[PDB]
Order: structure tokens, then sequence, then C-alpha cells
């Protein structure tokens, strides 16, 4: 949480459209039609959500996040969930 | 340079719709930064900049505000109105100097960008506001 209200007061904007922002960089909501820096940057291991408005310079993410202690945590689980969500999904398909 | 002085005077009167003033308004487009004019007899209420200082009160007249000077002169540059649709323009009537703010909104984010009305440079006031003057004697009083 504490990200999150950092994030917020950083950007001259308190979860106004600072929300928005992030649902639009992480998940994914943000077209390509006005091009930003939505994404995370391994190099540091943060995710950048600057919204440059129309190419006008609005420095808005490059904030810190973490990163796995362990890659095959998430990604034995990615795995197994993904082939579990397609089966599920298949059978409510076969049911409706 | 004539585009923040006569290019500025070229400019038609259009009152700005302020928040708090009710005095005279209009903001010309350039490449060099906003220019009101405000002709009224000795007491300059007028807010002129150019890249310099529009950068100055980008960079420190606001808590939040990473838009560089190129920001501003393509809001300026991406605005035709000495007017206010609602760039969201307010007015905070601290002093008889005319407030006027073009925000750092683009259509988009209504980032930070809040003014204190300077006393605007003279060389763009006393040349091209009391112009006015007698030209507004010299054409208006005959032409009628």
């Amino acid at each position: 949480e504490s990200e999150i209200s950092q994030e917020a007061d950083d950007m001259a904007m308190e979860k106004g459209k600072y929300v928005g922002e992030l649902r639009k960089a992480l998940l994914s909501g943000a077209g390509p039609a006005d091009v930003y820096t939505f994404n995370f940057s391994k190099e540091s291991c943060y995710f950048f959500f600057e919204k440059n408005l129309k190419d006008v310079s609005f420095r808005l993410g490059s904030f810190n996040l973490e990163k796995v202690e362990n890659p095959a945590e998430v990604i034995r689980e990615l795995i197994c969930y993904c082939l579990d969500t397609i089966a599920e999904n298949q059978a409510k398909n076969e049911h409706l | 340079m004539e585009e923040l002085e006569q290019g500025l005077l070229m400019q038609p009167w259009a009152w700005l719709q302020l928040a708090e003033n009710s005095l005279l308004a209009k903001v010309f487009i350039t490449k060099q930064g906003y220019a009101l004019l405000v002709s009224d007899l000795q007491q300059v209420w007028h807010e002129q900049v150019d890249t310099s200082v529009v950068s100055q009160r980008a960079k420190e007249l606001n808590k939040r505000l990473t838009a560089p000077p190129a920001a501003f002169l393509c809001h300026l540059d991406n605005l035709l109105r000495p007017l206010l649709k609602d760039a969201t323009f307010s007015c905070d009537c601290v002093a008889d100097a005319l407030i006027l703010r073009v925000r750092s909104e683009l259509s988009g984010l209504p980032f930070y960008w809040n003014f204190h009305c300077m006393l605007a440079s003279p060389s763009l006031v006393s040349q091209h506001l009391i112009r006015p003057l007698m030209g507004m004697s010299l054409a208006l009083q005959c032409q009628v």
C-alpha cells in the first residue's frame, strides 16, 4: 500500500486517475493509441508507468518493484494454472 | 522579436474565462511562451513569458511538474484560444495582476501548473499596450 500511496502523492493526482494509470499500464488497459512507457524494467526491477501524453513529457511512473526469489515458484504455478483454466473453461463450455 | 510584442498586438480582444478576475484578458499562441495583453493605463497587469522563464516556472513554481519547456511550448502550440474551453484555465486572485495559468493539460492528465502572475516584461508591454491609446483615438474617433 505504501508504494501506491507514494506514487499517487508524487504524481500530482492522488488515485483520482492514478488508479487508471495503474490499471492501464499494468493490466494493459492503455491501448497503443498514445505511446507511453507503460512497462516493467528488469534493469532495476521496477515498473515504469510514465504517461508521456502526446509525446509531451509527464514523468509519472518509474517506481520500484520486487524480484522473485525463485522463478520456479511462479513459472510452475503459471504452467499449471493455465492448463487448469483451459480445462475448466472447456468444461463450462460443454455445460453451456 | 514580434511573436510576443507584435503578434501579441495583432491579437483581438477576447476575455479568457478566468475564475476570479473580470479584468481585460487575451492570450497569444506562440512558440516562445504565452503572452497576455491588458491595457488599462498605469498599473500593468500583464503575463508574458519566453521559453526560459516558462521553463523556470515549470521546474520550480509547482510541487510536481516534470513537464519540460517543450511540453509547455507544445501546450501553447496545441492551444487555439485566447479563451478557456473549460489546458485548464483558472484564476487565483492574489493581486491585480491577471493570474493567467495554462495548465499542464493536453486533453488528458491535469498535471499541476499554477501561476502567480508576475509583472511581465515591460519591453513587450509598454511598446504595444500604449499603441491601444493613439491607435484607438486616431482610428475610432474618426471612423465612427
